[PDB]
């Protein structure tokens, strides 16, 4: 019974932690990319994040 | 007498670290009063969020 | 050229808008940030090389 709970918690945790990866962009924070960069260039980073 | 190619140019370059440390140089902005117990969008020294 | 006086701009309210608005500067090229949004951001560790 504990294995199911542990597996689900671990999968959910890694899903959460995958939000902290750049994926080749300039940052992992989308608001930071928007605030620091103009709309024409922001799409390039946003596409990698997507 | 030298042309613009060899005319001296004066260059100043700025290097900006934007990692969320105790930031000390900010842009000109007005610090309003804070509110509590309401979902608001905030900006604490560049730490934007909702 | 071989030397450069690096200057520490810290602990002050940089305006950043008086620059890039005058035509005295021949080139205003920025890479990490879009020049027009240098006002909302608050920066850390400004390096100036002349």
């Amino acid at each position: 019974l504990q294995d199911v709970v542990n597996q689900n918690a671990q999968a959910l945790n890694t899903l959460v932690k995958q939000l902290s990866s750049n994926f080749g962009a300039i940052s992992s924070v989308l608001n930071d990319i928007l605030s620091r960069l103009d709309p024409p260039e922001a799409e390039v980073q946003i596409d990698r994040l997507i | 007498t030298n042309g613009v190619g060899y005319q001296p140019y004066r260059v100043v370059v700025l290097s900006f670290e934007l990692l969320h440390a105790p930031a000390t140089v900010c842009g000109p902005k007005k610090s309003t009063n804070l509110v509590k117990n309401k979902c608001v969008n905030f900006n604490f020294n560049g730490l934007t969020g909702t | 050229v071989y030397a450069w006086n690096r200057k520490r701009i810290s602990n002050c309210v940089a305006d950043y808008s008086v620059l890039y608005n005058s035509a005295s500067f021949s080139t205003f090229k920025c890479y990490g940030v879009s020049p027009t949004k240098l006002n909302d951001l608050c920066f850390t560790n400004v390096y100036a090389d002349s």
